[PDB]
């Protein structure tokens, strides 16, 4: 979804 | 680094890449030129689709995060997403440093500092990270190349150790640690290890 940050 | 404006953080990237996976410099769409308010990520995504250069740009306020930030870029036949972190102060940043262990972790290091035969304590304490503000931790295990699903159990965004009980010995467990921002999203990239008891 985003590049910077992961889904928990 | 970090930002105390919108401004700053595009001016910075204008010159430093955005990305850490190609090099993505910003530049001006072909109004304000750069902020579009709450444009809607899809036509955010068709907009910038059609501009002619690499590293062509926007922020928006999200809809999925009301209140907050979004940046997105032209790169090849493809749009990128980068969500705006704000810090306990509200500044403004993108992605998290730390000038020891491991670049681009998140925490930056991921040590067993105690074990028995079936227990283990793992210790991210020697990441320098208190510039940037974790929610929560998740820690995930399980067998390696195991059948069944991980484990999982979190702590408080203080915390800088975790117990893990029960193992087996001579089993190879694959160990994840991951830092919350918020109670959606973690910090680019988690950190594991491999260990046999
Ligand atoms: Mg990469």
């Amino acid at each position: 979804v985003y590049e910077n940050v992961g889904l928990m | 680094v970090k930002f105390n404006s919108l401004n700053e953080l595009v001016d910075y990237h204008r010159s430093t890449s955005v990305s850490r996976n190609q090099q993505i410099f910003l530049r001006d769409i072909g109004g304000h030129p750069w902020y579009k308010g709450k444009i809607p990520r899809a036509k955010a995504e068709e907009m910038l689709s059609k501009q002619r250069h690499d590293g062509a740009f926007l922020i928006r306020e999200s809809e999925s995060a009301p209140g907050d930030f979004s940046l997105s870029v032209k790169f090849g036949n493809d749009v990128q997403h980068f969500k705006v972190l704000r810090d306990g102060a509200g500044k403004y940043f993108l992605w998290v440093g730390g000038s020891g262990g491991s670049v681009s972790s998140v925490p930056t290091k991921l040590e067993v500092v105690a074990a028995t035969p079936t227990s283990l304590l793992i210790s991210w304490d020697a990441w320098s990270g208190s510039d940037w503000p974790v929610s929560y931790y998740r820690i995930t295990y399980g067998e390696t190349g195991g059948n069944s699903p991980v484990q999982e159990f979190t702590v408080p965004g203080s915390s800088y150790t975790a117990t893990i009980s029960g193992l087996s010995p001579g089993v190879d467990y694959t160990i994840t640690v991951y830092a919350g921002y918020d109670g959606k999203y973690y910090y680019q990239s988690p950190i594991s290890i491999n260990y046999r008891t």
